[PDB]
């Protein structure tokens, strides 16, 4: 049971990059929350501050 | 001194794109350099060029 849950969740939610690659019948109460948090992260990385910091020193930790 | 038409076209296009689509407000619609109109998440992407703009302007 645990293996099934983990595999399905990982493959469906975390693998496909880009927002035009997601296909799904319907979404539940936690799928929306995960998607919106991921959207927040993706917005954060594309900014100017993070790009300048990474260019100056190649420190991703 | 004809660089004063592309400026107006770009401004008008940006205003229309913001007006017609009601989820861009939280995003940051920008202009990178061809010329692209991009989104914060990188989903909306449009391209512009000299020749088509000139031809359409002349015809109009």
């Amino acid at each position: 049971l645990w293996r099934m849950g983990d595999t399905i969740a990982d493959e469906t939610l975390l693998r496909p990059h880009k927002l035009s690659n997601m296909d799904a019948k319907a979404y539940g109460p936690i799928a929306k929350t995960v998607l919106q948090f991921k959207n927040f992260v993706i917005k954060s990385i594309n900014g100017r501050t993070m790009r300048t910091f990474y260019n100056a020193t190649k420190n991703n930790r | 001194e004809s660089w004063q038409v592309g400026r107006d076209i770009i401004d008008t296009a940006r205003k229309q794109l913001i007006k017609a689509n009601p989820w861009v407000v939280n995003s940051q619609l920008s202009v990178v350099e061809s010329i692209f109109l991009q989104d914060a998440t990188g989903t909306i992407r449009i391209r512009y060029d000299k020749e088509l703009v000139g031809k359409l302007y002349r015809e109009q």
